[PDB]
RNA sequence: CUCGAUGUCGGCUCGUCGCAUCCUGGGGCUGGAGCAGGUCCCAAGGGUUGGGCUGUUCGCCCAUUAAAGCGGCACGCGAGC
RNA sequence: ACCGCUGAAAGCAUCUAAGCGGGAAACCUUCUCCAAGAUCAGGUUUCUCACCCACUUGGUGGGAUAAGGCCCCCCGCAGA
C-alpha cells in the first residue's frame, strides 16, 4: 500500500529529477537521493512527487515501498526537521556542552567526549537530558544510536542514555 | 542467542524472520534469541 | 623529518651520568657528510638523499665513479649510501653540497643504528639456532652437536623449506632499535651512543632517528 | 572453422548447406581452398547459405 | 601435402580491447583466441600465429558482486603454512591488470609455445596505452549468429 | 600392497599441521548485585614449567603458573642417538 | 561472532532485499630482513664513446686496444 500514496510537498521550490535522481532544497540545506533503477519518480497535479513501477515482481514491489518512504524524508527532512530526545538516568551522571561537542560523566576515569559530525547541532535542556537535531533522518538516528551504547545495559540498577519514553528491562538483584 | 539447528518460538510474541541467509528468532524477552547454526 | 648521518664505529667505554649510574656507551664518530644527489619523486619515482662519508685518495677511485662526484661538485670520498625519506616534501631542507655534522642529534633522543654484524664462519645448528644436542654421556654414540631428525617418514616425503640447519653466520645488514644518546661531542665529532653498536670497530655505521620513539 | 567465421557463418551450418546443395568436396580440399583461394571460397559459403532452410531452428 | 607455414609468414596486427562494461569470462576468452590467432585460415597448433592485445579499462570490468567478496586468488610460498589468500576485490584496488591477465593465461594451453604468445599480451588498467606509436584497430566483441 | 626383509614400545633431538580452545583477545544468555562463575558462539597469532614413583604411555603426587589443551603426520622422527 | 541506524515486500513490525555504520592477539598495511634469474630480467646517473686484417662481403671470422676488472704479490676480526 505504501508507495500507491502521494508525497503532499508544503513548500519544495526545486524539486527537480534530472536523469534517475532528485534533489531538495528549502528552509534548511539540500538533500540529495538516487532512486533505484525500475522505480520511476514523476509529478501529480499539484507539482509533488508520484513514484511508479512495472506490476507484480518480487523484487519491484520491495523496491517501490522503499523509494517511497526515503523521498518523503527529503521533504520531510527539510520542512520539519528531525529530533531524537535522549535522557541520561542514574546518580552522579551528567551531560555538558564543551563547545560544539558533548562530554559525559558516565562512571568512568575519563571524560567521554562525543565529536558532533556535520549536519548535527548538540543541545542540552538540563543536566540529565539533552537532544540530538538535523536533516537526515538516517544521520541522526546513527549519532543517537552510538550515544545509547555508551555504557553497558544495565538491569539493576537502570544507570545509562536512554530513549525518553521508553521501557528498559529490569530484574530483581540481589 | 542459542545456536541449534532446530529454532521454533517458545512463547506467542516471538517472530520468527530470515537475514543474510540463516532463520533466526527474535523476541523482547532476551533469552529467547536462537539462531541456526 | 628522519634524520640520519654515516659513521664509522670506534669502541666502547662507560661513562657516568648524573644519577651516578654506570652508562654503557659506544663511541660512534658520526663523521662529517655532504649529500651529492636528491632523489625527488617526479625524476627517480621516491624521495632521499645520498650521503657521502670518508677520506680517501683521489687516485684509488675509477673514472665512473669520480664523475658522479664532479656532476655535485664534490672530492670523492670512499662510502656512499641513500637515507629513505617519506613519500612527500622530499628536500626542502637538503641541498647538493651541504656539509651535514653531528650535532643534528640531541643529547637525550633516541636513534635506530644500522651496520653489518660481524661473521661468525660456517657455524654448526648449536651455534646458529640454538640447539640442544644430544647428551654428552648415557650412551650417546657420535651425537653430542649433531641436529637430530629433520623430517618425518613417508608423510611427508621431503624436508620442508625453511628447515633450520648449518652454514653460514653474520656478514648480516642488522638495525638495532631505540639506543639513547648520552652525549654528542660538537668539538670531536663524536656521538656516545649507550649500548651495543652492530660491527667491527672501524666498520660503517647508519644513524638514523627513532621511529617507535 | 576460422574461414567460415570470416564470411559471418559457423562450420555448424556450413557443412549443412553443402550437403544440402550436393556439394561433396571433402574437409582436406575445403581447407585447401581457403588459404590458397579465398574468393572461391566466398561462393561456397553462398552456396551453403542459399541451400540452408529458412528457419534453421524450426522442425523438418 | 596439407599447407604447414613457414617462418617469415605469419603477418601480425596490434588490436586495443576495451573492457568497460564486458565481464572476465567474455574478454578473457576473445583475448586468448586472438593471441593465438585461432580467427585465422592458417592456422597451426605448433606456430606463434596471432596478433597483439591490448586491454585498456582493467579496473572498470564487468565482475558481479558476490565475486568480489568470496572468490579467492592463491599463491604458495613453498614454505610450510605459506599458503596465502586475497580475494577479487582486494586485488581490484592494487593491481587490477593482474586480474584480466590471469584469466587469459588460464585459457591458454599449457605448454612452451605458450609462454611466448603471452609475451604479446599488454594490460593496463587506465584509459591510456603508450602503444600509440603503432596503430592498434579497436575489436568489439561478435557472436556470429546462427 | 610388502615374506629374494616395510627394523617394533617409551625417551632425547628437531619439527610441522588441524581446531573438537588450556591461557591471553572479542561477545550473547544467565537462577549475571559486585568480586568470581556456569553455558554457548567467534577466534589458531604466540605461549603452554621444574621435580618424586614407574621401562613406561597413561596415571597419582609435590611446589608453582596467566595456563600447565587435545590430536594427526609408518600410534612423525633408530642410513639421527 | 555480536551490536546497530534508515527501511520495504507485509498500511504494523523486522540490522536487509537497495543503501550505511560500530566490531578482536585472527587477515592486510605499519616495524626488522632477503629480493629484478621479477626471462615483463626494472629506474635515475657517470665513464670509454675507438681502431686494423683476411675471406665465400656475411647481425662473418680473427687480431689489437679504451673505460674497466681479474690473476699474481702483502695481508685481514672476511674465510672449508
Ligand atoms: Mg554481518
Ligand atoms: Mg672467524
Ligand atoms: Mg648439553
Ligand atoms: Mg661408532
Ligand atoms: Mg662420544
Ligand atoms: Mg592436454
Ligand atoms: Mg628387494
Ligand atoms: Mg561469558
Ligand atoms: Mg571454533
Ligand atoms: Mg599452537
Ligand atoms: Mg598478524
Ligand atoms: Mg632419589
Ligand atoms: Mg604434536
Ligand atoms: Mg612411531
Ligand atoms: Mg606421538
Ligand atoms: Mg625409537
Ligand atoms: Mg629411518
Ligand atoms: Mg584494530
Ligand atoms: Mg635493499
Ligand atoms: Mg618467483
Ligand atoms: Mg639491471
Ligand atoms: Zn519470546
Amino acid at each position: 500500500r505504501i508507495g500507491k500514496q502521494p508525497i503532499p510537498v508544503p513548500a519544495g521550490v526545486d524539486v527537480t529529477i534530472e536523469g534517475q535522481s532528485i534533489s531538495v532544497k528549502g528552509p534548511k540545506g539540500t538533500l540529495g537521493l538516487t532512486v533505484a533503477e525500475p522505480i520511476k519518480v514523476a509529478r501529480n497535479d499539484d507539482g509533488a512527487i508520484v513514484v511508479t513501477r512495472p506490476d507484480d515482481e518480487r523484487r519491484n514491489r520491495s523496491l517501490h515501498g522503499l523509494s517511497r518512504t526515503l523521498v518523503s524524508n527529503l521533504v520531510t527532512g527539510v520542512t520539519q526537521g528531525y529530533t531524537t530526545k535522549m535522557e541520561i538516568f542514574g546518580v552522579g551522571y551528567r551531560v555538558q556542552l564543551k563547545g560544539s561537542n558533548l562530554e559525559f560523566a558516565l562512571g568512568y576515569s575519563h571524560p567521554v567526549v562525543i565529536e558532533a559530525p556535520e549536519g548535527i547541532t548538540f543541545a542540552v535542556q538540563a543536566p540529565t537530558k539533552f537532544t540530538v537535531s538535523g536533516i537526515d533522518k538516517q544521520k541522526v538516528g546513527q549519532i543517537a544510536a552510538n550515544i545509547r551504547r555508551l555504557r553497558r545495559p544495565d538491569p539493576y540498577k537502570g544507570k545509562g542514555v536512554r530513549y525518553e519514553g521508553e521501557q528498559i528491562r529490569r530484574k530483581v538483584g540481589k | 542467542v542459542k545456536v541449534n539447528p532446530s529454532v521454533k518460538p517458545i512463547c506467542d510474541k516471538c517472530r520468527l524472520i530470515r537475514r543474510h541467509g540463516r532463520v533466526m528468532v527474535i523476541c523482547s524477552d532476551p533469552r529467547h534469541k536462537q539462531r541456526q547454526g | 623529518a628522519r634524520k640520519g648521518i654515516l659513521g664509522t664505529k670506534l669502541g666502547m667505554t662507560q661513562v657516568f651520568d648524573e644519577s651516578n649510574r654506570v652508562v654503557p656507551v659506544t663511541v660512534v664518530k658520526a663523521g662529517p657528510n655532504v649529500v651529492t644527489r636528491i632523489r625527488t619523486p617526479e625524476r627517480d619515482g621516491y624521495s632521499a638523499v645520498q650521503l657521502a662519508y670518508g677520506e680517501i685518495s683521489p687516485r684509488k677511485v675509477n673514472k665512473p665513479l669520480t664523475g658522479q662526484y664532479t656532476a655535485a661538485g664534490v672530492n670523492p670520498r670512499r662510502y656512499l649510501a641513500e637515507l629513505r625519506l617519506d613519500d612527500s616534501d622530499a628536500a626542502t631542507e637538503y641541498q647538493v653540497g651541504q656539509e651535514l655534522t653531528a650535532e643534528i642529534f640531541a643529547d637525550g633522543s633516541y636513534v635506530d643504528v644500522t651496520g653489518t654484524s660481524k661473521g661468525k664462519g660456517f657455524a654448526g645448528t648449536m651455534k646458529r639456532h640454538g640447539f640442544r644436542g644430544q647428551g654428552a654421556s648415557h650412551g650417546a654414540q657420535a651425537v653430542h652437536r649433531r641436529p637430530g631428525s629433520i623430517g618425518g617418514c613417508a608423510t611427508p616425503a621431503r624436508v620442508f623449506k625453511g628447515t633450520r640447519m648449518a652454514g653460514r653466520m653474520g656478514n648480516d645488514r642488522v638495525t638495532v632499535l631505540n639506543l639513547l644518546v648520552h652525549k654528542v661531542d660538537a668539538e670531536n665529532g663524536v656521538l656516545l651512543i649507550k649500548g651495543a653498536v652492530p660491527g667491527r670497530t672501524g666498520g660503517l655505521v647508519m644513524v638514523r632517528s627513532a621511529i617507535k620513539r | 572453422n576460422a574461414a567460415a567465421r570470416l564470411n559471418d557463418i559457423t562450420y555448424n551450418r556450413l557443412i549443412q548447406g553443402l550437403k544440402a546443395a550436393g556439394v561433396e568436396v571433402d574437409r582436406k580440399n575445403l581447407a585447401d581452398i581457403a588459404i590458397s583461394d579465398p574468393a572461391a571460397f566466398t561462393a561456397l559459403v553462398d552456396v551453403a547459405r542459399a541451400a540452408l532452410p529458412e528457419d534453421v531452428n524450426a522442425p523438418s | 601435402p596439407t599447407y604447414a607455414p613457414k617462418a617469415g609468414d605469419t603477418t601480425r596486427s596490434w588490436y586495443v580491447i576495451d573492457a568497460t562494461d564486458v565481464v572476465l569470462g567474455r574478454l578473457a576468452v576473445a583475448a586468448a583466441n586472438l593471441l593465438r590467432g585461432k580467427h585465422k585460415p592458417t592456422f597451426a597448433p605448433n606456430v606463434d600465429g596471432g596478433d597483439f592485445v591490448i586491454v585498456i579499462n582493467a579496473d572498470k570490468v564487468a565482475i558481479s558482486g558476490d565475486k568480489l567478496q568470496h572468490k579467492m586468488v592463491y599463491r604458495h610460498s613453498g614454505y610450510p603454512g605459506g599458503l596465502h589468500k586475497r580475494t577479487i576485490g582486494e586485488l581490484m584496488q592494487r593491481h587490477p591488470d593482474r586480474v584480466v591477465e590471469k584469466a587469459i593465461l588460464g585459457m591458454l594451453p599449457k605448454n612452451r609455445l605458450s609462454r611466448q604468445i603471452q609475451r604479446k599480451l599488454r594490460v593496463y588498467a587506465g584509459p591510456e596505452h603508450p602503444h600509440s606509436a603503432q596503430q592498434p584497430v579497436p575489436y568489439e566483441l561478435k557472436q556470429v549468429a546462427q
